[PDB]
């Protein structure tokens, strides 16, 4: 038997275990709120041709007044947020932010630190394993939509089993040509183009007739609890900024093309429940990091 | 922050008598020390600033579950403002004051085997400042007189000349010596210079600056006690009196 | 218990308080006078001895 | 030796050189601001059961009152915005909007017209060239996520060189099976599923074993300076509308499936910095074109 | 700076009648016209900004000694404000006005063999705005009617449809067309922040725009001091020595 | 194969970690400012025909009025500046000066201890390694202008590799006779006298023909961020004065000819960024020391 699996699900590195208490989550919540006001004030300043709205917003965020010849970098709040983001990503990242700093910045605004008000839908498709007989070839490509190319070289029809884990809520399979798919110890229905499957049903067997290759396009949707201020578009941009800025360069860590793949990969691991809670906080922090950096740019 | 604001031997020793041992320990897991790390200092550089984690930073770090680790956490709290992560010590020890742990045999802790060379080496003493060294030498002196190791304390000081020059002069059993002492042991306070809201490159300096700016906020807050304005509102037990002396001294 | 109502409608012309604007501007004149006076005394009276 | 190149990077056409001064930039920023107000006013009019909010917004935008019998087109501001979009795309566009018209339209609202106070991330992956030896097949498919399918038919393992240009910030490569990649004159590490690379590091060599095909999925991120009002969701939708409306129907021009591919392709041409500034202005214009046409279909 | 502020066909034609050819030409060598160069724009980029030099930039460039060179210098002055370096033109040509060079036969210049398509390519008509193209077509039409090559002007316009849309609607012989013209040919005018533009043409054009407000007030007294007791150069009476090389 | 390296780049000793915070940085800035007034007070005394300007300057610097029976030393600030300089050079030096004394002296004049508001050019040429094959002699002499003497006693031409580090911004090479140099995996150009190269590009290969020796002179320029009050001439004189006075006399440290070599050698350490900030603060302290000791010799 030959085995294939999704590339992004391999070896999820551990996440940080620091700044996950009530005070720290409050600080990240405050950072997102003040970063959002920084972006809005910059727009209000530009349509109004006055620097007053931006100066006031920066003063709340950085606890200091902007001065010429000094680069506006966000002050102590930006420094704490950047180092905290590193700590969330990996367990090898240091913890160098004192508690008195977290408490001071958390008090700057009165917002709730609860990170489970709402939910979000994540599109990464988890393919844990695909097992095929000896005379068959299977290739898995993609994370937002997985294309599984299967070729049968032997004389007889082959049976290929699909495992989608137990985390995803729905998986939709579409084939280039109609194909047969059924659960274990179940009769195989007529060949169809699409299937809607619940991954908890069990391994799924697909008959691969000898001849032209069969390609299956997989789409999955999973629901993760997130704070009501969670915006997926901002989080993805913040994830790319952090990767480009070089603050995800830690020893013995994995790298992902999006925050979607990062959160799903951590979910599909041992003690995956606890990792997802830390990753959600990191997502909101990445939202704050994105908005702050766009408001105060560097070349 | 409160411990770092003490400027005299009297105030520092009085604070240690009031505070319990649970303040010296921390319940946050933190990270491990003596690790080379790359931190982000964007106000100065675009790349990642190298540094080394230590026990003297103001961040909680994992500590060893022994008497050596307990003493290092106490001295770290005094000279840095935060301790280490040593859990399941026991409620009997955690209720007692920091001073009682340091200079009383009734607690039950055994500290005779402790060596000042490695403790100073581990609690990195080449990276401390003058005020931090003085506080550490106070803790060493209190421990030495607890276990009757005054001779060993003197020999250790004679080996290291700079430590002898700045070593505080007080006998742990006599209160007159504490009153007469005029060393300055304050690590945070109202600054004569211009203190700004800017970051520092090192981990130790950045955390120390956070405590300094934090003390200014606390000094001007409602929690501070202005003696010149509300001296008649404090209770009689905690009012400043010259007759007041430490228990057992 | 006996709070007095305070109105400043007559003081504001649109969103501009004239009296506060003119009063604050006089500090610029004082700033110029302070610098001029200090420089003149330093020139006329050099280093001072007692 | 064979060469494989991404389709969207081939022969970028020259962009327009007009309407890129401070006055013209202010007009584009003004158009975006008033187009946004046009959309919000329509929502307010529907909610409030009145036409007063929409009449005010349309009058400011078009310098004329709405009329029931006449069609709502946006007036001269719509025509000017339509024409500058054509001029931005190609150097062969007529560019027939007078300067006096632009100055009078930029005086309606107060905006800085600065297109350098923020940034945005563009996800197109540039694969300039893939060099493969004989008896090897290489195929590249995709622009937002590029899949490189490699087949080895020779006796031994082959060395395949990847060149990702010198502009993209980071590239992440994920293979179907673990594989080996290393920079030039460097030892090869153990087989791994993922690789994070900087295109400035240099050409990368991939060892292709004899046997089953190896597929490498590529994802790249690039940072480009954009105005603070830039919205990628609106820009991409406006790009599709302009193509459907025939604003890009000019001779001797290339075509792209998204605005992301357009800007990255122009970045990678000879002296691509010359074209990024003009491409960003076109994006903000396409943002205003989207909001205006959705409020006032024609 | 004065030639760029003219916003009507009447004002532009009046200026050319008053202005001698000396201010159309320049006495500075400059550099080669077409060349790929890297320029420093530190307001935006740390790296050097690529650009191509041309004859539309308000900077002097080397020009050959022929009628094509003289025509190119005149048009560049009209559409950009600065001319080119044509060596040793001669007193007789420099004292004549720009319009007489374009529309009169007494100058001593032959212009019957001018190729309009080549001149537009050499002047880089592609990187021109609407106002500059109109001014170039005014100069082309004046030369076309002067030499009788009115057909060639129409052939050139037919080959370039975008230029045919914005072509001027005046006949050089008639005056009713000039009086009733409604074109807007102004390039510089009183309104812009003291900032730098990326392109050479855009930066130089903005320099003229920012300096026009100051030039509006300072030129009056400084000019009058220069020619307080000076004889006008335009159409200056002389012995009519010679015209060499033409 | 033999390898050669610059002498001054070998084994940089660790620098001190104290007196780096804001208050201590402002103490150095105040000391520099007040010591400068001390030197200028001499010229004021000549013009004013009296010692009153000098007395005022020394009283502010030393908190005590000058005496005729006492040798002018500078008082507390002179003692504080001397001890602080010692701590900067080595981590083994004691930190004797209390914080309270530093804050009191830092309040004498209004300054900002910003050490990142300007830059300076440092001319020490770093040659990390020079790799040569057998039958080839390579000798590196010099620190500000490094002369590399190369002799090929072998039968054929040899290839010698240069490594200038990753820190220096530019390096200019001038040879006694025209020679050939190219980057790794690049073709060689025609023989030229002068080459300008960026050390970040990569190791450089120089072709050594058999015959007379070839000597290459290397000049490098590095940019390091320094405070606006930095003056290289005063810092260099302060370095020599401090070394003569024995302020650097401490066990287990290295000795450098100039401050140029000291800062570049520390910058090329394992983590040289950590030590650059301390070295610059030492430079300002040395600049204060040179002015103070020249006005008040002892």
């Amino acid at each position: 038997a030959n085995r294939a699996t999704s590339a992004f699900l391999d070896n999820p590195h551990p996440v940080g275990v620091n700044y996950v208490d009530e005070g720290s989550r409050q600080f990240v919540a405050v950072a997102e709120l003040l970063a959002s006001k920084l972006i809005d004030s910059s727009r209000e300043s530009d349509e109004s041709n006055s620097d007053v709205p931006f100066v006031q917003a920066y003063s709340k965020f950085a606890d200091d007044n902007p001065r010429h010849l000094r680069v506006k970098t966000g002050g102590k709040m930006a420094n704490a947020l950047t180092n905290v983001i590193r700590s969330y990503y990996s367990i090898n990242a240091p913890a160098i932010v004192p508690q008195v700093e977290i408490d001071r910045l958390a008090s700057k605004a009165t917002v709730s630190g609860d990170m489970y008000n709402s939910y979000a839908i994540f599109n990464s498709v988890p393919i844990v394993e695909v097992l095929s007989p000896a005379r068959t070839t299977v290739s898995i490509v993609g994370s937002d939509r997985a294309d599984v190319t299967m070729l049968n070289t032997g004389a007889g029809a082959a049976n290929i089993t699909f495992n989608f884990g137990q985390i995803a809520e729905t998986v939709i399979l579409k084939g280039s040509v109609p194909f047969q798919l059924a659960r274990l110890n179940q009769p195989m229905p007529a060949a169809r183009f699409t299937y809607k499957l619940r991954p908890l049903d069990g391994p799924f067997i697909v008959v691969l007739p000898v001849g032209n290759p069969l390609v299956i396009s997989a789409t999955a949707a999973t629901r993760i609890q997130v704070p009501l201020a969670f915006n997926k578009a901002l989080v993805e941009s913040g994830f790319q900024t952090a990767m480009n800025d070089g603050l995800f360069d830690i020893q013995n860590v994995n790298y992902y093309s999006s925050f979607d793949e990062f959160i799903i990969s951590q979910y599909h691991a041992q003690d995956g429940i606890n990792r997802v809670s830390t990753c959600v906080i990191l997502g909101l922090a990445l939202q704050a990091y994105d908005q702050m950096r766009r408001a105060l740019p560097v070349r | 922050m409160d411990v770092l604001s003490k400027g005299s031997l009297k105030e520092l020793l009085a604070h240690l008598e009031k505070t319990p041992l649970e303040e010296a320990i921390s319940y946050r897991i933190g990270t491990v020390p003596y690790q080379n790390v790359l931190i982000s200092r964007n106000e100065y550089y675009n790349q990642l600033y190298p540094d080394t984690t230590s026990l003297i930073d103001g961040v909680s770090r994992e500590g060893q579950r022994n008497v050596n680790g307990l003493i290092m956490s106490i001295i770290s709290y005094v000279v840095s403002g935060s301790g280490h992560y040593i859990p399941n010590i026991g409620f009997m020890l955690l209720r007692r004051s920091i001073l009682d742990i340091l200079t009383k045999h009734d607690t039950g802790l055994v500290t005779n085997n402790l060596n000042y060379g490695i403790i100073a080496r581990n609690l990195t003493v080449s990276k401390m400042n003058c005020e931090q060294r003085k506080r550490m030498l106070i803790c060493f002196k209190l421990l030495a007189y607890k276990d009757g190791n005054q001779n060993d304390y003197e020999i250790y000081l004679n080996q290291n000349i700079p430590l002898k020059q700045i070593a505080p002069n007080f006998i742990p059993g006599d209160m007159r010596t504490v009153i007469h002492n005029q060393d300055q042991l304050a690590i945070v306070g109202i600054p004569a210079y211009r203190l700004t809201q800017s970051t520092e490159l090192s981990i130790r300096d950045d955390n120390a600056k956070s405590y300094k700016l934090g003390y200014v906020d606390w000094y001007n807050s409602n929690s501070f006690l202005r003696e010149r304005s509300e001296f008649n509102l404090i209770r009689l037990k905690d009012r400043d009196t010259k007759y007041g002396k430490l228990n057992g001294w | 218990f006996a709070l007095a109502q305070i109105n400043a409608d007559d003081e504001f012309i649109g969103a501009i308080d004239k009296e506060s604007a003119e009063y604050l501007d006089e500090y610029a004149t004082l700033a110029r006078d302070i610098s001029n006076s200090l420089t003149l005394v330093k020139a006329a009276f050099g280093p001072l001895e007692r």
